[PDB]
């Protein structure tokens, strides 16, 4: 009032839609000035042309579901994120570390890669068995250990009393172990693409390796040990299972198309360009 | 100041050097005050 | 009617006569962050008219044989304005952009460029080293270039081993000559966490990539520029201490 | 009422040469066309205007000014211009 | 080239705040433009010669 | 509503007092912890004991009047600005011209600096007469030139047609001219202490004659010439006088001590410190 | 209850036990330009957290022979901090100012500064010359002494050959070292122009003269600084341009 100018929606909403589309019957159209066909793809906005403009369609009610293409659904299926090998009897040793990285390997890699952004638990499966394959009755203790606590530095250290850090007793001959994992994140969404530094300060030209690095993905450590006050001779590999749910994912992105050189880094090898696609012989012949 | 954005394009076969004519006005918010005689002309004896 | 168009924001305006409608990235508008996503407990600032403004840099020479460039843009202007004032003094920052790309040229030239905005635009190393240690990074100003923008070295990947041609699935949009001789669109503040800082972390980048190539007869202009044209929208900022800018 | 503004003086152009400001393909990008103070009581392109031959027989002004450009080129030639305005404090800019 | 000159204000243009003028128009109506007195004859008068 | 910070007088007032304060009787006091006496000079405020707390007074109704004092009735007194000299004779020359300045000297610029900020309006009268100080019935022009406005360069000048810049013909014998001036600033008051720079740029520390000159203080110059075609031989000076009136005051400030050595500048001779103040035997013994 | 105090803006705040009140100026408050007293047209931005806040300047030692300093308010911030910024960039400045001097003492040390806010405060030039081209004029540094301050030559005319005893005619506030330990002061932005630039035009000076001299005995503590906070208060700017600090 003693001065005026300190004085002072979205576009779209989404639909419920439990099946495909249908499709409505048409006829045909001669008169002018109505095109649904001509497009303009410079604006950034896909075709809105649909069947019943173009040409004569009959009157179809699908019944074909949608579900099972939903994101919640298209990660339920459980992959491989890491595999640790444990060798109680090699030397010293006695335990095994695996820093939490699902980056660890491809397909569920490739998988979560398309989303920037992903928000969700998880579920862990613990596979253990030995060089073999065979089993034996051995007893097997996995810790995880957050970020920050301090990693067990031998078989007999102290680190493994567990008064905190969630520990999981089994035997090798039992069914696999499995628990399930809250969204730990201090942020509020995984992020597999960080463009940045995690500090401030100089940053070589030279070697780079702090840039790309997001803090906020880093869970910290799970450590394997076999029970025994004596070192056991045995080889023992323990794969890695995780289901992903209660998942949600933001702002979507193209898949690799090249292979992944390294697990921290979208690396490639640009003499090896893979352009991809299939050759073919020249055009207009298709196969 | 007048500044180039992009760049001046022409075709082929076609001038390739243009001109701007410049213009200038007041708005309703413009005004004056304290009539003065102007400095423009000047005379050196009387006009027969 | 559609074709026309004139933005203002600031005491900066832009008008066009031959534009292709507007992009608004993902259906939402820039906002100020609402009580209940804050979380930092200081009152922010909100500068407006001597932030939120259109911000022009240096244009680029678009070649017959040019590979694409591309920005930062919590990176671009961090060095210019009042705009980068505030980004070096302040450890919060955010804001949507609205941007603007510009080619002109005659109804006898013809080609097409590919704008797009691409969050968390994350550049690779190029090499075929698989040992971690010794693999190659790209640099610091190959990341962060600055006003001046980084040309792509194979655009065909976007640098980032991911293929060029599924890039439209990021807001986007075209200017080809035949049709328009500009391209905008407007960014919502985008990110896992309500402010982060302006000169560590590039939110977005952007891609102007020559898919067609630049073809035309002789006689004709052969110097065709590119510019850009960005303005930081809706800005907020944070955490005052003394100016960092690196 | 808009006038004509005399941008283009120097020593040459003659009579009414001095009314148009060339443009033209420039080699090296971001360059600068023209330039003027915008003071109308200042001796100067607004003398040719009527809006600055009427603001001399009065010793004061206030107000907000409007500039406009008509582009006198062939139908077939493109290109953006950016004419901005300088409030005081520093002399013209060196780059845009 | 229609003839008309430019409409556009300064509210349009760019972002303005609220200023409630108080400066007089009244100087400029051509009644007070020709109200000043000028000197238009003088004559040379020697009744000697 | 959205985001809450986003959502958001004086001291003392004037009261009309046509007649000096009256006096009411008072009475000894003896108590505790009331004490109109004790004051604290350090909290910039001054001293609000009265007289009635102080000491015993009587009932006095005081019928004194306060007009005097004001501001308005204290610059209505006519002052000396200005005096020009002309010599129509001598030489070539012909007419006289006097930028206006109010602090040509003292009496009336010592008045006017003890307020930062005046706005007023004005009145000048011109007394002219010869160096004998004798009348004698030629003919004088007073051409006002607003700035921006040529100045006359000789007597036979086109300058003086007068067409818009106002005019004042008198005879030397009749009574002085008298015009009244409006407020001609182009800011909201006159200030007589500007503490800046008119323009932008380097300042050297050699010669600053640029600083301390306020752009909005210069209203022009006064010209004078005799009419006639052939030069007159005589001598001639004009005395201007102002009365200000409609006057408004802002900022008090303090008295100029010190000689003025300049015109426009504040300068004083630092050697010749005058001590305002007469001295004095010791202290102790008052006259 | 009125000895002690705190003050707070911004991220900044400032707290006193033995201050005596508050002084402030001319029984008004810092406000906004009126819609009616406004006059250029474009909309000033208002930084408010960023901007307004308390800034420290460097400590003045005073000893037994000082001669008193004084400061330029527009012209010490011009340099420092996310104000001196906004200063640099915009062509048009309004603002108060609420200020605090601060001088420690034990209660065996005695004296007195006089602390004194004089608007428009112009220096002058120390010289018998009468002539005015010949005349001295007082340097660019011993106009506007930035964030350093100058020092007074002859306090007792203030070096505008004015008599200190009437100086009390201006907001001011003494700070006596056995009543209180700080004077504050609030000064609301006054001039004969609704904006006016930050870097030509210094609007009000401030003073802080040693009236009664310094004195002590020995054994007790002998350096006893003097310092200044001075909190740029409900800040506009506007004129938006290139920086020009000069
Ligand atoms: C008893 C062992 C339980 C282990 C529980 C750990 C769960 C870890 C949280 C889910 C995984 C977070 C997503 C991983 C991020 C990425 O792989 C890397 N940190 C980034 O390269
Ligand atoms: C026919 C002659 C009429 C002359 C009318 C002129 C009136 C001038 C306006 C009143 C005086 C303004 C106050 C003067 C300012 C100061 O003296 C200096 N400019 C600053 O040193």
């Amino acid at each position: 009032d003693p001065v005026e100018d300190i004085i002072h929606r979205a576009i779209s909403g989404a639909t419920n839609v439990e099946s495909a589309a249908d499709t409505t019957p048409s006829s045909h159209r001669l008169e002018t000035g109505r095109v649904p066909a001509l497009q303009a793809a410079e604006t950034g906005a896909t075709s809105n042309a649909t069947d019943e403009n173009m040409i004569e369609t009959r009157c179809v009610i699908n019944r074909n579901g949608v579900l099972e293409t939903t994101i919640n659904h298209f990660f339920s299926r459980s992959g491989l994120v890491g595999v640790v090998n444990l060798t109680d009897g090699g030397d010293t040793t006695g335990y095994a570390t695996w820093d939490i990285d699902i980056m660890g390997f491809v397909q569920l890699r490739r998988k979560c890669e398309m989303f920037t952004y992903m928000r969700f638990n998880a579920e862990f499966t613990f596979v253990t068995t030995t060089k073999s394959g065979e089993a034996r009755p051995y007893m097997l203790q996995y810790m995880y250990v957050p970020p920050g606590a301090p990693k067990p530095t031998g078989r007999d250290a102290f680190q493994w009393q567990t008064a905190t850090n969630p520990s999981v007793f089994v035997k090798l001959t039992d069914p696999p172990a499995q628990v399930s994992v809250p969204f730990m994140s201090p942020a509020s969404a995984y992020q597999w693409f960080y463009d940045g530094y995690p500090t401030f300060g100089q940053h070589p030209e030279t070697s780079n390796t702090t840039y790309g690095l997001c803090p906020n993905n880093m869970m910290g450590t799970f450590a394997v040990r076999v029970v025994s006050r004596e070192a056991s001779q045995l080889k023992l590999q323990t794969r890695v299972y995780m289901k992903l749910k209660h998942v949600r994912a933001w702002v979507p992105r193209p898949i690799r198309s090249q292979p992944y050189l390294l697990k921290n880094f979208p690396n490639y090898d640009s003499s090896k360009i893979t352009n991809s696609a299939r050759d073919r012989s020249s055009i207009k012949q298709a196969n | 100041t007048l500044w180039y954005q992009t760049n001046y394009v022409v075709p082929p076969e076609t001038p390739g050097e243009a001109y701007i004519i410049a213009m200038g006005a007041a708005q309703d918010n413009f005004t004056l005050k304290i009539c003065k005689d102007t400095d423009e002309v000047t005379q050196q004896a009387v006009l027969q | 009617s559609d074709r026309v168009a004139q933005l203002t924001v600031g005491n900066s305006s832009i008008t066009t006569q031959e534009a292709a409608n507007i992009v608004l990235a993902y259906g939402e508008w820039p906002e100020y962050c609402p009580d209940t996503d804050a979380t930092a407990v200081d009152k922010p600032t909100r500068p407006d008219v001597s932030v939120n403004r259109f911000y022009t840099l240096d244009s680029k020479m678009w070649q017959e044989n040019s590979t694409g460039w591309y920005w930062k843009f919590p990176d671009v202007l961090n060095k210019t304005g009042v705009f980068g004032q505030n980004a070096q003094f302040h450890y919060l920052y955010r804001s949507g952009f609205c941007l603007h790309v510009q080619c002109n040229a005659s109804k006898f030239h013809q080609g097409a460029l590919l704008v797009a905005v691409i969050p968390e635009f994350v550049i690779a190393g190029r090499g075929s080293n698989t040992k971690p240690n010794e693999a190659p990074h790209p640099g610091f100003t190959t990341t962060f270039p600055g006003t001046t923008g980084a040309t792509f070295h194979d655009p065909y990947v976007l640098d980032s081993g991911v293929p060029l041609s599924q890039a439209l699935i990021y807001p986007h949009q075209w200017v080809n000559l035949r049709t328009n001789n500009c391209a905008t669109v407007i960014v919502p503040y985008i990110n896992a966490v309500p402010f982060d800082s302006a000169i560590n972390h590039s939110n977005f980048g952007l891609v102007v990539v020559p898919v067609s190539p630049l073809k035309y007869s002789s006689g004709a202009t052969t110097a065709i520029p590119i510019t850009i044209t960005i303005a930081p929208l809706n800005s907020e900022f944070g955490g005052l201490r003394q100016a960092v800018s690196q | 009422v808009e006038t004509i503004l005399e941008v283009n003086n120097t020593t040459e152009a003659t009579g009414l040469t001095r009314l148009l400001i060339p443009v033209s393909s420039q080699n090296k990008a971001d360059e600068l066309c023209a330039a003027f103070m915008v003071d109308p009581g200042r001796i100067g392109p607004w003398q040719s205007t009527l809006v600055g031959q009427i603001c001399r027989y009065y010793t004061q002004w206030s107000g907000s000014l409007k500039v406009t450009f008509m582009f006198t080129g062939s139908f077939m030639a493109t290109g953006k211009m950016l004419v901005a305005y300088s409030p005081p404090g520093s002399a013209q800019p060196a780059n845009r």
